[PDB]
């Protein structure tokens, strides 16, 4: 029938050689009725006292531990999986079941004496067996009939290009856009595709019906969106009860535009217990009602029509929080996110945009084969200066700038060359001007970031500063606007307090 | 009839992951794939095959079409060493024409018990669906082992013109084949013209466009000093520093006299008229600077490194060395974008590096992993790829060069 898939052992490795657990005569009785069925049926038969091997059979299930550990690897099965916004709107959308997946499909001849098994005799021997077909719990079964799956649809696909089918281990998802009548018609047509190989699907009536939940999502042919997710509302919360909220939280956020976390998750801070009780805070039951709220309006992820543009929106949700959402129809949303990937304790928003641009980027290759026109709230010269003076090679796509605020900007920037009559502070933790003055008052490299605090203190609106630290210098050349140290954050405060400052390095 | 190839000794076969294409590059390589197992150059596979190495599409210069590359860099690292040497005359030659002689690899069919290590897949958008596989039934382009195992019937088909044209030097590296000489660039087009035909009537595109490389007009970057007017306290600094940092090459410089038209905690801008020994310091370490420094030199043992750096403009700047600070070569690359540019220098640079010592480097790129895993291949026309780790880039560096 088909096609047979070889199959082999690891190298230098026998088959497997373990001994049948002990059976109860009441459990010998029923693998014997079950491995009577199998043997008219093909799928397994008796074998002589020839074979050796052996695999471990309870009550029908067989361990195939062993087996497995000494059966060559497969390719991926499902390496990944299709995300919802990158679908296709259909009229219809139905789901076959698919049950004896594994049992209709053919084991390689030269590996069945491997899948070999006894079943126990009651009187002091016990019948031998080896599979000819895909052994439920074997390495290579999910894989050989993934395999074998796509060759029978082939055909069908081929002479049906309007269907569209998606296999997910042994559900079978199939759309079109056929009048009613007509897609349950093709449905059916499949239905005995599989039929002339031994494929068994539910009846009509007897088939799920849209949506589908699927991986959390629930899906309908012309809308999307993730199963409903209820908020409790207790009075006393543990720690874990916060980390499974979040948790679940963030998973809506690709779909509920404003979903925020922060200070949910500030409430893990030092605990020391799985089943520690943390009090809500102001801010976090402000924030959870917020959620809350928001949650209570069912909102629908729409699909992909590609015969429109992607466009992608960001903003600025706060201090090193964004959001987008990528949609073709102005807020009919194919689906919304959130980004707070700080890469490096030191950033800027503008550095900070860029990543959440690639992060955005990358993902669309992925759902959708193509990158989204970009609406951004920067501007080009804003962008370009950055970028412009920036050590590290970068690049973003087709982007049109936006004015919604909050616009990213730059909060200071670093003359380029020194400053004429402008005080000159050299600093090593104290500083020593060049008009006199001086004031000599933690690791090393904090140390180094003092005396630069000091001597932004103490100067005035224009300044001229020279160190010695390579470190210093990379930091704040970097131009960072938001940092992870407090220290920095209150030189990043000076900084932008001042009018013109040259900071320079001397070995 | 094929030669039995083999991984090195307790090695297994390439597992490596397919980074996501466009629905733009993925038509693209169904298209090409299609064709290539109607002519029984590649076969579909089954589960029984876990190997993988990553494909992609790239374009052709004056070509409507795309060209398909695999990037079997992992699987060359595993592929048994083969037991050609390179001619320095090359770099001397005045130019270097190079070929594209990939397709000259589908007329051989590889040892069927490899086949199954040139896995490869063409994924899907949005998985979808499966994935198409294959595998290579004839020599891949791009697979070290397809030169080596072409070497004899490459030779013979080249003994006539490189006898009858022994001014002419020739030296072929994986799908590229650098034609050499010191001829007029208009006889030189000519020639190399002849050679095509020489081929196809003896059963080929050029790479870089039509053009000539011009060795002959490849020099080192000298480390340069600022030459200027008056000399202010900043400059002087600036100066020093840099000086301190040559001079863990060049041992011979000298900043002493520098350093004292420092002393004092002075005002940045102040203007300091430097004094006799100070400027004769100068100029001996500027003639110091002049040339690169003596004694090193070019291990094939060794493992060939080039990192860049991105100075601003359109401007980079790089260096191949085998050990830091011993550079065997310096340069600069100037005009897009950051990443085209990058890309554009990353080949150039390796193209050299073929041309010079005829092994390729082992690249430092400033750039995120995303960001260039996504871009890359948009502008990239080569048909090897070289190997690259990213770095951060001290502004330090930028600075003490260009
Ligand atoms: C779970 C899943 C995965 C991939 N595609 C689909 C589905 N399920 C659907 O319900 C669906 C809905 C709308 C459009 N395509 C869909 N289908 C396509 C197969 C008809």
């Amino acid at each position: 029938p088909i096609e047979t898939v070889p199959v082999k052992l690891k190298p230098g490795m026998d088959g497997p050689k373990v001994k049948q657990w002990p059976l109860t005569e009441e459990k010998i009785k029923a693998l014997v009725e079950i491995c009577t069925e199998m043997e008219k049926e093909g799928k397994i038969s008796k074998i002589g006292p020839e074979n050796p091997y052996n695999t471990p059979v309870f009550a029908k299930l067989v361990d195939f531990r062993e087996l497995n550990k000494r059966t060559q690897d497969f390719w991926e099965v499902q390496l990944g999986i299709p995300h919802p916004a990158g679908l296709k709107k259909k009229k219809s959308v139905t789901v076959l079941d698919v049950g004896d997946a594994y049992f209709s499909v053919p084991l390689d001849e030269d590996f069945r004496k491997y899948t070999a098994f006894t079943i126990p005799s009651i009187n002091n021997p016990g019948i031998r067996y080896q599979y000819n077909v895909l052994p439920q719990g074997w390495k290579g079964s999910p894989a050989i009939f993934q395999s074998s799956m796509t060759k029978i649809l082939e055909p069908f696909r081929k002479q049906n290009p309007d269907i569209v089918i998606y296999q997910y281990v042994d559900d079978l998802y199939v759309g079109s856009d056929l009048e009613i009548g007509q897609h349950r018609t093709k449905i059916e047509e499949l239905r005995q595709h599989l039929l002339r190989w031994g494929l068994t699907t539910p009846d009509k009536k007897h088939q799920k019906e849209p949506p589908f939940l699927w991986m959390g999502y629930e899906l309908h042919p012309d809308k999307w969106t993730v199963q409903p997710i209820v908020l409790p509302e207790k009075d006393s919360w543990t720690v874990n009860d916060i980390q499974k909220l979040v948790g679940k939280l963030n998973w809506a956020s690709q779909i509920y535009p404003g979903i925020k976390v922060r200070q949910l998750c500030k409430l893990l801070r030092g605990t020391k217990a799985l089943t520690e009780v943390i009090p809500l805070t102001e801010e976090a039951e402000l924030e959870l009602a917020e959620n809350r709220e928001i949650l209570k309006e069912p909102v629908h992820g729409v699909y992909y029509d590609p015969s429109k543009d992607l466009i992608a929106e960001i903003q600025k949700q706060g201090q090193g929080q964004w959001t987008y959402q990528i949609y073709q129809e102005p807020f009919k949303n194919l689906k919304t996110g959130k980004y707070a990937r700080m890469r490096g304790a030191h950033t800027n928003d503008v550095k900070q945009l860029t990543e959440a641009v690639q992060k955005i980027t990358t993902e669309s290759i992925v759902i959708w084969g193509k990158t989204p026109k970009f609406k951004l709230p920067i501007q080009k010269e804003t962008w370009e200066t950055w970028w412009t003076e920036y050590w590290q090679a970068t690049w973003i796509p087709e982007w049109e700038f936006v004015n919604t605020p909050p616009l990213v900007k730059l909060w200071y920037q670093l003359e380029k060359e020194p400053i004429v009559g402008a005080e000159t502070f050299y600093v090593d933790a104290g500083y020593v001007t060049n008009r006199g003055r001086q004031k000599v008052v933690t690791t090393n490299q904090k140390t180094e970031l003092q005396a630069i605090y000091l001597a932004l203190q103490d100067s005035g609106l224009e300044v001229n500063i020279v160190t010695d630290s390579q470190y210093a210098l990379g930091i704040i050349q970097a131009q960072p606007d938001q940092s992870e140290s407090e220290l920095v954050n209150q030189i990043i405060e000076q900084l932008i307090k001042k009018e013109k400052v040259y900071l320079a390095w001397v070995p | 009839e094929t030669v039995p190839v083999k991984l090195k000794p307790g090695m297994d076969g390439p597992k490596v992951k397919q980074w996501p294409l466009t629905e733009e590059k993925i038509k693209a390589l169904v298209e090409i794939c299609t064709e290539m197992e109607k002519e029984g150059k590649i076969s579909k596979i089954g589960p029984e095959n876990p190997y993988n190495t990553p494909v992609f599409a790239i374009k052709k210069k004056d070509s409507t079409k795309w060209r398909k590359l695999v990037d079997f860099r992992e699987l060359n690292k595993r592929t048994q060493d083969f037991w050609i040497p390179h001619p320095a005359g090359l770099k001397k030659k005045k130019s270097v024409t190079v070929l594209d002689v990939g397709d000259a690899y589908f007329s051989v069919p590889l040892d069927e018990d490899f086949r199954k290590y040139t896995a490869f897949t063409i994924p899907s958008i949005n998985n979808e669906t499966p994935g198409i596989r294959y595998q290579y039934n004839v020599l891949p382009q791009g697979w070290k082992g397809s030169p080596a195992i072409f070497q004899s019937s490459m030779t013979k088909i080249l003994e006539p013109f490189r006898k009858q044209n022994p001014d002419i030097v020739i030296y072929q590296y994986v799908d590229d084949l650098y034609v050499g000489s010191d001829l007029e660039i208009g006889q030189h087009r000519t020639k190399i013209e002849e050679l095509r035909q020489h081929l196809l009537r003896w059963g080929p595109p050029f790479l870089w466009m039509g053009y000539e490389l011009h060795p002959d007009k490849w020099t080192v970057q000298p480390i340069v000093l600022p030459e200027k007017d008056s000399w202010t306290v900043n400059d002087i600094q600036k100066l020093v520093g840099k000086l301190n940092w040559a001079s863990q090459i060049y041992p011979g410089i000298k900043v002493r006299q520098l350093c004292k038209l420092l002393r004092g905690t002075k005002a940045l801008t102040e203007v300091i008229p430097l004094t006799e020994e100070a400027e004769l310091e100068l100029a001996e370490n500027r003639e110091i600077l002049k040339e690169p420094v003596h004694g090193v030199y070019y291990d094939p043992s060794k493992d060939l490194i080039a990192e860049i750096q991105k100075q601003g403009q359109g401007q980079w700047t790089y260096q191949i060395y085998q050990e830091p600070f011993k550079n065997l070569k310096t340069g600069k690359y100037a005009r897009t974008n950051d990443v085209k540019q990058l890309t554009e220098a990353v080949q150039k640079i390796t193209t050299e590096s073929i041309v010079i010592w005829g092994k390729t480097p082992k690249f430092k790129l400033p750039i995120q992993k995303e960001t260039w895993e996504t871009w890359w291949t948009e502008y990239w026309q080569a048909t090897w790829i070289p190997e690259w780790e990213f770095v951060n880039t001290p502004p330090l560096v930028k600075l003490w060069y260009q």
